């Protein structure tokens, strides 16, 4: 949206990535439309939906977060540089997951989806959300594979070809998802 | 200079947070020092032996402010950054490549990935914005790896390999944080 | 899950601030959650019963944000909010008229009178703004109200009715925060 | 005033509410005219003058106020939920009432007028003073009159009617009053 | 007024920061005052006996708020003030003249040079701004003074005159703060 | 600069001041350019040099500043109401030199330049940086010169002709100053 009503009630997120066994939407910057809710103008609010049997792939957010279970059965996982933290979610169970984490959480067995409702609080650009993922995807491969071979085949010191297969795939419909396990 | 050791007096590097044959990196934070907190700021230095690395990386919190002080250096940089974006397919993921002198200033974004390598015994100054409590996690290398830290199963799941592959590439550079440049 | 207990574990709610058998509201606020603080978010939840009202209410610095999760929300909201004018007739004393679902959100400003009947046992979350010892002030019925602390003698000299009339009235609705729907 | 004189004088308060009995006026805001105020944006300076046997009527700020008597002989009230809080003010008599109170003051016999100076820190729309009154004036009713009677009988339980005649009057020449009293 | 002494009550000057025959300013710090370190707001009063000058002076952090509450007075400031210009010859020096009354403002920037002098047993109002621990530097007079801390041997280097000149010069003026209107 | 390149290297510095005896930079303000850059928008970062055998003249910051000797031997003198304060400067040496004072350093006798590295902390004019040097030269003269011989005589009690002279020269290629000593 834009330039349209000045008030405080919203119903149209923004969908980022989309597929079916999941979704990811956000909603608008508070003071887009009015001159009314500068406040909050550095929050972006976030809604995230998928289906029983998911892992939401590894990224880490520039952005503080909040999250919410709106509706679900979740297993939090935040990791770093000395351990992984491990917390199951649920309704209610709320959790403030700070800035540049890499994690990654899941929806077990019973049941039904997880709809998780994400509190984000902005400072690199104020009200900006951006969430880098690891690894590669249909349109949007790894943040990794930005540099090249050599600055890469520096870093491991196994070739551009080992370290590529292992790195570089183009998970299908892939941000969100299934498994066996 | 004198005498009256008191009223609001100094601070300099004592040691690296990161020490290697290949570099080092000194680092004050107001967390450690007493004037600091008060601007926000972490003050860090940094040695760059005439062939080191800085491995893939990036600061939580910290837009990092480096100045090049003595040398030449390679600055990589990744980032995907401007929602003002009605969906993601626009954004894209531009490749900051840019080498420095003795005069120039790069900033790093809070949680942006870049190295460095070296390209003369290359001093680096660089002021921390945002610091209170703000991690260097690292994607490569031995230490402060994170990687590493996400598990087997998740791990194949999250590329192409499974715990063979993912798990073990990231083992074969036995090293740190600064690292061979070992240009091919 | 684990076991670990230590390293920032969890946050659920334990009480409703307000209990009636017509609904209830829980609320973290930074006061009494150690992560919270540092957001200077208020956490709340509400339990309304297919029949209550919030009674007509502000917060006096905080900007709630109310997302509709389970249900259907009928939200009343007045505001006068824009000066920006050269005088006062200029900006006007606007009703916000609106009803919620599933995937509504709202927000309510820092000093805004608003209220909301059920039209469900609906479920709303609201994620409380700038909130470092904000109050609920009440505008109507037994507790919470500040009016019925407006004495006697301003009374008269604040709405015409006198001590009579303004007196008796607050003390008619023997209710308190949640209260009968009861349309007509 | 706008795009005129950058400066750091100012002379023009703006009359919001008007009558002869009392005034109350605000000064623009600092940053209007010049580039060179953009710190204290988020700040407006208030001056409410009264005469002697005079009432403001019940209101709560959004923002938080300092008041100060650049001459004159005060009584404060602010008032919450359990209790009323009770001073007499007095020149120099500089007190902080903080956001959202409903607050009322008067002016009492020892003869003269009343100049008060009102600091506001502001923080919904920084800079940006509302002040909502109880009840009802001229040409700016009362706030509990937004809603309907539906949504009010609700609230009280005694009809629109009873509510009505007891919330609802023209207070005519009223925001500021005079009494016997 | 009552007699439950306790929640918020009040606050008023008990002393000036500076008394001299010829003036008085009052002023409380939110370093003193409970209330105030919650708003970052200085209080001040002052007492200008007609024929006072306050002497030339600037608050390092405090961008002051001053009406002019008895009286009428001459305001004299000084400024540069406007990079947003690419140099320095393009900005310029320009003196704020200005005299009040009973009804104006002037606010007093951060660094900026000014003085009053009395134009009646004129009485001040003025709302202290960022003011977490603000030095009231002096520029002139016994008191307060910064020059005289500049060495002889800067001294010379820094005006025309050296030790002599401008060493005994600042020895002249015996006063401290408010003085002699003696106009001429 | 301006609406150029939106990135995060930046290579030129604005002379404000410049002779050759010393020099004295400003890198632009971190936003001009992006919209990226947009929190340190009210940061600025300053660099000077200077040659062998030289004073910076006496001068007062509106800012909050960081001094890092980029390469030299300094001394520093930061002047109060109660003294002077003094600390001799090294690579490295880093300090805070807080909004406001009256400062003045040099370079000693161990042969070379002195290069600074200062970080300002803005909160006036946010992002901008402004230096009051207390006495004259070529093309700016002094601050205490602005006002007039009424309210400076007023101040000192000896004449505009006393205070003047003593008061107001043309320090010739001067900010930056040479000496014997």
């Amino acid at each position: 949206a834009q330039n349209n009503p000045y008030l405080f009630r919203s119903n149209k997120f923004l969908t980022l990535f989309k597929n079916q066994h999941g979704s990811l939407r956000l909603l608008q910057r508070f003071n887009e439309d009015t001159e009314k809710l500068e406040n909050l103008r550095d929050y972006r609010v976030l809604e995230y939906c998928s289906k029983p049997n998911t892992l939401l792939l590894p990224h880490h957010s520039d952005s503080d977060l909040l999250v919410l279970v709106l509706e679900g059965q979740a297993i939090l996982v935040l990791v770093n540089p000395d351990g992984r933290d491990t917390y199951k979610l649920d309704q209610g169970d709320a959790i403030k997951i700070q800035a540049g984490t890499p994690f990654y959480l899941i929806n077990p067995d019973n049941n039904q989806n997880l709809r998780i409702l994400k509190f984000a609080i902005t400072f690199r650009r104020p009200g900006t959300v951006e969430d880098f993922f690891l690894s590669s995807t249909k349109r949007l491969p790894s943040y990794l594979s930005a540099f090249s071979k050599n600055f890469l085949e520096a870093s491991y010191d196994s070739p551009y070809d080992e370290i590529e297969q292992t790195l570089l795939q183009e998970e299908q419909e892939g941000v969100i998802v299934k498994m066996p396990k | 200079t004198l005498s009256s050791q008191d009223k609001p007096f100094n601070l300099r590097s004592r040691d690296p947070i990161y020490s290697n044959n290949y570099g080092k990196l000194y680092e004050i934070t107001p967390e450690k020092n007493s004037q600091l907190r008060d601007l926000d700021i972490l003050l860090n230095c940094l040695q760059m032996n005439e062939g080191a690395l800085f491995v893939p990386h990036y600061n939580s919190r910290a837009t990092v402010i480096l100045v090049a002080n003595e040398g030449r250096a390679e600055v990589e940089l990744v980032g995907l950054e401007q929602q003002q974006q009605q969906g993601l397919e626009s954004m894209q993921l531009r490749r900051y490549a840019a080498t420095l002198s003795e005069g120039d200033i790069i900033v790093i974004p809070s949680s942006f990935p870049v190295a460095l390598k070296a390209a003369s015994d290359l001093n680096m100054v660089g002021i921390g914005v945002n610091a209170e409590n703000n991690e260097r996690n690292f994607l490569a290398g031995h230490k402060e790896n994170v990687i590493r830290q996400i598990p087997r199963q998740v791990s194949d799941l999250t590329f192409p390999g499974s715990g063979e592959e993912v798990e073990e590439l990231l083992e074969n550079q036995k090293e740190s944080y600064f690292v061979d440049g070992q240009p091919r």
